């Protein structure tokens, strides 16, 4: 075995084709399935795995009530091969109410965060054993990507934040080698708030697109250098913006350096990636709620801040059906690196008061150079019938 | 009300083609199949074909299979039937009708294919006469 | 493919009396059978479906019967408006949806 | 490891001996088992796997109602080792309402079809990752074999159809190498309708026996050339015909080139294979419904269209018990290639109105050169007792 | 890998120490567990597996009623690692209402019997695929060992019987190589009825101790030669006899060549093995019912027909608790071959009418050269409380 280096070119994407679906909430009405939120996907050299943050309970269970809170002592990181639902035989890999994972070509790294809100701990677990730990530096909810980390030549990188959601916050990038922390860099450039990054290898470096809860409805960008630990940052130029809430496409605007100050506060985790001067991205179909999901290409949208020319639209979930977080992952092929994405399908409280629980399904899509048609792939559970 | 409304009567020369059309008064094209049935003078009923207005799978009776085509539009809320290579024998009343059927299964075929509601009927006649 | 045979060809009876019509299928159509009435100069109208249940336009005086390969329709206390042609149709699973050749009713008044 | 080439001779079959049974519907009355239809079997070099199209639900579940429709957004391809029933720990390999799978000697290929009826997509997944995709060419339910594909020297082949079930349709044969589509051929010769093929290696080529929904109750044949991508087609000569519905054996006929035009419309998926001028085949015992299942040899039945001389009859399921789809698979032995087959045992709606669901068990048999006796192996669930 | 040859000497046994227990009936009162009878144990070079004949149903299930019949179309051979109970994820290896299994050092052989009582088939499955088959020769319930077969230098042997239980019957020994039948020998010597043999390697040959349903309450012996396929047979000399029913120890007798004609009819499956002129054996504690289980050594009991001198008695299950079938298996150590045995613990109908079902647990013991104490290890389920 050898470390990953991602040094192949990016594949010629024409759009996205279906790859996987879990059916978790429909199976839960007659079966023992875990309650979860904040899922993600990541792959070793042979196959892909699905991850999620459990709520320490199955769904048809007295402990499923009030499962809406994000931080409790009972949350753990669940891990399965992609397409096996989270049944009672699932492995718990670490204690965590926030996490990230990646495979360096020889073994898994998990980054796991737990403890008191104002004095939290992060554990680094590598090849099945604890190797390092660090403590909250700003004493106000230490947090990380809820999605895969990226590793080149044995060095992994992860983005971590501490401090306020509606003001200035402290963000650092940690460089890690076989679980040992080797270097740390503070965030630099013009990005002013940085949460829940989605990251992809872009050899020789790493590139991340993130959430701005404070002032942007345009998304921040962070570029990371693996050879000298340097950092730079900016915003996605496209006039069609990716955050939720946002202004309608008739009236939205963006800036390559600054938060646009349009419907800026709050947000949702998402993704975008460069394709020359074009950008591919995904977003909720509705502008003020997490309903539907669409993807498209914007012409010159990586470099021209006034562009609104979209092409190759696809609906993934139609406008009447709930969505949630979404994120990128990368897969190495015979001659190029492909890009794939996943979407969280949230059900139950607080919006759907027919039940006492909150949980999710998922659906997954991968980039194709071939051709494709149309459909919609929602969650598909009937909350009027199944257990309260 | 839902009810179907048809296009007016026609005279066409032999070897020509004819278009007949059928529109829902209620705007209410749900996926229940729209079907074409004809009645020659002093003679029994004859099914020709049909289409599902949304899912868009057409079907045609074996005797007509090279000669006929069906197409649909939700915007005009109208189904169009084209009958080609006309002959004197095609002189008949043509009815559109709405089937109890709204899905086709690859393996099991159709279900409830009976005609619940009918249009006015359109007389088409094939002749050289003025 | 499946052939529908309907009899009698013509029926004539006085008002205030019962009338009966019959239909046969060349293979068993397992209750996938409907009846239509056509009044002169008009589009047909659905009378019965699944051999057994009557459409909204028609009352308790019309009854369906039979299963498999033989089927029957009965009209109770015949009236002036019943003077019409009647057809059976099968819809067993696969095309084509063949009709019977029909039966004519005309009323034997004074 | 090396690619498969199937270049051994066919084994000397005298009949079929029992190999496996799943008991799925009996286990479902006290256990969490998937709802399924359209099963098949396929083998890697070490062991055999069972596949099916799930309905996105377990059987004792509110979502089990109205499971009779063949196309929905929730259908997925299930995969297990042969003889392990589909419990909650089963892997979902792809999103699909039609499929085929095969193993080339190094890895699995899955061909998966999903989307809108009039704009559907086919995905090609190889060694665990999406490699290619194609779109419906005739905009009228793109569909494939519901049974294993065949691969020689690394090139796999699959048969796909688009267009009408009761008229002329568009059929193509796709040639695939490590998931990439490399060539495509249109159907040629005298076969006029071609659905749901069952295919077997016949080195140097591949041979397939299929369903004719339009005009034949005799079955179509397709021969495929792997070195030059050429195609030819015809019909099974035997006077004893294999489709359902059909005329009785006293009055049935066949033609080597044309559909027989006897009870031609509709059909069922089945199989036959050549043994010199003789043919082995299986069919339903009843002529107009999917009841019972039998196999036999017909003397000269591959080449003489007037022959009705049968021998070596075996009952697999007796005339009082439901059957369904059936299909061939091939297994490599120490010195020859053996032929084996499977039968779907359908239960519930629309025929059995005691329950709200529709599902299947299976049973599996393999060719023997030894000796054998008699029996009957039906589904064996009691629908009068178990959950509605 | 290499074939097994068992050419090490037998270990110096002083008695038996506990090795494993399954708890199946106690777990069944809150869990999905298979209904079973006729269990056995067998080992590959790395670990041991438990086998049983399923009744095609879980225990808390409507199909569990009337599970007392021994032959039905739904019986299958279940296989697990030793100590994992038969839950819904268990593999079914073949269709069978009678069976035997063994591992030759490279792969598993299973021998599986099913079909009509008067026309049954035996299938030979080797390395996961069907290799051979044979048909009932006397048309009256073809049957085999319900315990492991034995293999030396790649040749496996199995004992099979057809014909009457209360009169003369036809018995053959089949010699098998990678699933192909290579030779067959008819039973020879003075054994007059031979059922359900328990067999052990005794290099260069194989030795078996069996059930006599006709005339013996002493047990038959069969010695098998692997190099020339020759057979000889006799009876266990010991004055303390091993079958049930039997006469009490004050009045029982035996003969080295003939059935003793004492309480001869009917029987139970059991074991014994030689230790110089001594014999080790196990039996039910009660003389006329399958209650309790004990083991002991008889001094000169392999060669002196008048000996009644027992030593080293151990109770395995005390006289108030149900037992059932029992059988030997052999395990290769660093320098000698050890002997181990298992006991079936039957519960439910026809004796225990509190429930509608019939099923079993097991318990397993291995030979030791060290020291040991005392206990009793019964089934331990409460049939007054659990589901009917
Ligand atoms: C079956 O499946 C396939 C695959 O999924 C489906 O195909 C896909 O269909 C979608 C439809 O949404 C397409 O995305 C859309 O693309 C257009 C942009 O492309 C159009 O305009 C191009 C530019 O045209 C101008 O300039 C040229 C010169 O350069 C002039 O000639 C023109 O006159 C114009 O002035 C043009 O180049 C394109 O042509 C090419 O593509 C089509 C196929 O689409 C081919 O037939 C052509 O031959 C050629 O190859 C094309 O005409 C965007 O406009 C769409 O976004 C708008 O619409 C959305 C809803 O559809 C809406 O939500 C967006 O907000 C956006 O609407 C706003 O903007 C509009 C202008 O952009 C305004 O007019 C509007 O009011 C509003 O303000 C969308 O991105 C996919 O590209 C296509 N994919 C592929 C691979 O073909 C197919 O539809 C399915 N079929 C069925 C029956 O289901
Ligand atoms: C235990 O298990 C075993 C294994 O499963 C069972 O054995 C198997 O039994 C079935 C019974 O169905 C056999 O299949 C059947 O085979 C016959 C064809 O074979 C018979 O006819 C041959 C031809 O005979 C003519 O020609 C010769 C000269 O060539 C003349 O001498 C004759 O007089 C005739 O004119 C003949 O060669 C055969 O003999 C050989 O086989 C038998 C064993 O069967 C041996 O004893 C012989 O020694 C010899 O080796 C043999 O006599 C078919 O006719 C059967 O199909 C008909 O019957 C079906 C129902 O059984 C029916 O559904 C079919 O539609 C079909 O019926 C139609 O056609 C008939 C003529 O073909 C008409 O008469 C009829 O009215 C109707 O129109 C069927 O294919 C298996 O071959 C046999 N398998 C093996 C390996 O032996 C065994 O039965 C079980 N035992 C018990 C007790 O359960
Ligand atoms: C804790 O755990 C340990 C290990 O499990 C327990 O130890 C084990 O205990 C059992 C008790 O059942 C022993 O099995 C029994 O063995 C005796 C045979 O052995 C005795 O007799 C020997 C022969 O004696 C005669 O001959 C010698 C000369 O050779 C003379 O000196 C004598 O006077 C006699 O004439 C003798 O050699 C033995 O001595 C050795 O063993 C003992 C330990 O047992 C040591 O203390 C000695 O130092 C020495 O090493 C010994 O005295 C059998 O008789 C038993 O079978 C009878 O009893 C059964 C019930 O117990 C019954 O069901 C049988 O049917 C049978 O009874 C019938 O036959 C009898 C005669 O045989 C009749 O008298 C009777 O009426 C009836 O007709 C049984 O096989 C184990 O050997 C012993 N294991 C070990 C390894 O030590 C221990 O008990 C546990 N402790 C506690 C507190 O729980
Ligand atoms: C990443 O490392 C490569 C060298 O390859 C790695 O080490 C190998 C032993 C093996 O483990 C591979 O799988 C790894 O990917 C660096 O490339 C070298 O760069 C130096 C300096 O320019 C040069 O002297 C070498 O010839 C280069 N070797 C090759 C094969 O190109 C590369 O620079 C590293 N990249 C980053 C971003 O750190
Ligand atoms: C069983 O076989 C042995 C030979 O060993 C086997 O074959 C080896 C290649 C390897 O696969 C081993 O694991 C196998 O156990 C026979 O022993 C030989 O006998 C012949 C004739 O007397 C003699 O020429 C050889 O030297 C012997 N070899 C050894 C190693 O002793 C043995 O006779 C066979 N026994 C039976 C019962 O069949
Ligand atoms: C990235 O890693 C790959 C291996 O995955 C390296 O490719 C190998 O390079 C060596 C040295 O030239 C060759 O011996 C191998 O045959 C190559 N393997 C393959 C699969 O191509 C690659 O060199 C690395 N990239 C960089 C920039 O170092
Ligand atoms: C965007 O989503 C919102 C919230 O899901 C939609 O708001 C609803 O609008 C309808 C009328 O159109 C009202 O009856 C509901 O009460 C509204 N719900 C809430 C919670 O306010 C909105 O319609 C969507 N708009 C678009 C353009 O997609
Ligand atoms: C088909 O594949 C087999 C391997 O499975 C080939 O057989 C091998 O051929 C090579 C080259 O002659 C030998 O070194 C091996 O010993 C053979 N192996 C076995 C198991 O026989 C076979 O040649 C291939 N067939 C064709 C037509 O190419
Ligand atoms: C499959 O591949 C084998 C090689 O593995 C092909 O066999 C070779 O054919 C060429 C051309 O005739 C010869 O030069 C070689 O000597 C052959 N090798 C062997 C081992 O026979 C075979 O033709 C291929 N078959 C198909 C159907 O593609
Ligand atoms: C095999 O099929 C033929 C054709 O349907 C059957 O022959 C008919 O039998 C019925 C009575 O059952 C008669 O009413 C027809 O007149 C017959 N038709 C012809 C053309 O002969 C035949 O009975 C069937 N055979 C069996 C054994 O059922
Ligand atoms: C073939 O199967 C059909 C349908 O399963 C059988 O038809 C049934 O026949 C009996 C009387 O024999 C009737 O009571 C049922 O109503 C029929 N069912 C249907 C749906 O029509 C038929 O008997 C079978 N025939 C043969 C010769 O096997
Ligand atoms: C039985 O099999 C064993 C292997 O399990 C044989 O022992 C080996 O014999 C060869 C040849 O002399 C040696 O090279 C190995 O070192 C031996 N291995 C061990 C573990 O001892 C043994 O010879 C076989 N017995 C017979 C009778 O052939
Ligand atoms: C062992 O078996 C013998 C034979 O059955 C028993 O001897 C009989 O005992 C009964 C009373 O229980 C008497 O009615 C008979 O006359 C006896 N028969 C003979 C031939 O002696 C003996 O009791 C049994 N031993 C034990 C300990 O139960
Ligand atoms: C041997 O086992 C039998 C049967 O399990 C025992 O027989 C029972 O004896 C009691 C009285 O002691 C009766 O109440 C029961 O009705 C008997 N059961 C049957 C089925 O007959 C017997 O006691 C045991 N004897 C010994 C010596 O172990
Ligand atoms: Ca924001
Ligand atoms: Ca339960
Ligand atoms: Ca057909
Ligand atoms: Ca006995």
């Amino acid at each position: 075995a050898e470390y990953r280096n991602w040094s192949k070119p990016q594949c010629d994407i024409t759009g996205f084709a279906p790859f996987s679906k879990d059916n978790s909430i429909r199976l839960s009405a007659g079966g023992d399935i875990w309650v979860t939120r904040e899922p993600y996907v990541s792959c070793d050299p042979d196959k892909c795995y699905q991850f999620a943050l459990g709520q320490g309970t199955t769904l048809n269970n007295v402990h499923s009530n009030n499962t809406v809170r994000d931080r409790t002592p009972y949350r753990t990181l669940l891990m399965n091969e992609l397409g096996v639902p989270f049944h009672l035989g699932t492995k718990q890999v670490c204690i965590a109410w926030s996490s990230s994972s990646c495979h360096d070509g020889k073994a898994w790294l998990h980054v796991c965060i737990t403890g008191d809100d104002k004095n939290a701990t992060a554990s680094f677990i590598y090849n099945g054993r604890l190797v390092d730990s660090v403590v909250s530096w700003s004493k106000e909810i230490l947090r990380t990507q809820e999605s895969e980390c990226v590793c080149i030549n044995g060095t992994c990188t992860v983005v971590m934040t501490d401090g306020s959601a509606s003001g200035k916050a402290d963000t650092k990038i940690l460089f890690i080698e076989e679980g040992k922390i080797v270097h740390t860099s503070t965030l630099s450039g013009s990005a002013q708030h940085v949460e829940e990054c989605s990251c992809y290898p872009r050899y020789p470096g790493v590139r991340c697109v993130c959430r701005d809860n404070w002032k942007g409805s345009n998304r921040p960008i962070v570029d990371i250098n693996i050879k000298d630990h340097s950092i730079v940052s900016s915003y996605v130029c496209s006039g069609l913006v990716g955050d939720t809430p946002r202004k309608n496409d008739s009236s939205s605007s963006s800036h390559c350096l600054d938060p646009n100050n349009e419907e800026g506060g709050h947000g949702v985790k998402g993704w975008a990636f460069d394709d020359g001067n074009d950008v591919w991205m995904g977003r909720t179909i509705n502008e003020t709620s997490r309903l539907g999901y669409e993807t498209f290409k914007v012409i010159e949208g990586w470099s021209n801040p006034k562009s609104k020319l979209q092409i190759n639209r696809q609906v993934i979930v139609d406008r009447g059906n709930r969505s949630g977080y979404s994120g990128i992952f990368s897969v190495e092929g015979k001659s190029c690196i492909n890009r794939c994405f996943y979407v969280e399908l949230i059900r139950g409280r607080k919006e759907e008061t027919e039940v006492l629980w909150t949980s999710n399904s998922i659906v997954v899509f991968c980039g194709t150079s071939g051709t494709y048609g149309t459909g919609s792939w929602p969650d598909g559970a009937d909350l009027n019938l199944m257990p309260i | 009300q839902v009810h179907l409304v048809q296009s007016g009567a026609e005279v066409k020369e032999p070897g020509s083609s004819v278009t007949v059309s059928c529109k829902a008064s209620g705007g209410s094209f749900n996926n229940q199949a729209i079907s074409w049935v004809r009645q020659a003078p002093g003679q029994g009923l004859e099914w020709m074909g049909g289409i599902f207005p949304i899912s868009g799978t057409p079907t045609s009776a074996q005797r007509f299979q090279g000669r006929v085509t069906f197409t649909a539009d939700e915007s005009t809320t109208t189904v169009y039937m084209d009958l080609s290579s006309l002959r004197s024998d095609d002189t008949a009343v043509y009815y559109c009708a709405r089937a109890g059927s709204d899905y086709f299964n690859r393996d099991l075929g159709w279900e409830n294919y009976y005609f619940a509601s009918w249009g006015q009927g359109t007389l088409v006649t094939v002749s050289s006469a003025s | 493919e499946i052939v529908m045979t309907q009899s009698p060809a013509t029926l004539s009876l006085s008002s205030g009396e019962r009338a009966t019509l019959s239909c046969r299928a060349s293979r068993s159509v397992s209750s996938n059978l409907a009846w239509y009435q056509q009044k002169p100069g008009q589009a047909p109208r659905l009378l019965i479906y699944d051999a057994s249940t009557r459409a909204t336009g028609f009352s308790a005086r019309f009854a369906g019967s039979g299963s498999g390969t033989e089927f029957t329709l009965t009209i109770s206390s015949l009236q002036s408006e019943d003077s019409a042609i009647y057809y059976c149709q099968q819809y067993n699973n696969w095309p084509p949806w063949t009709f019977g050749q029909g039966t004519k009713v005309e009323i034997k008044r004074t």
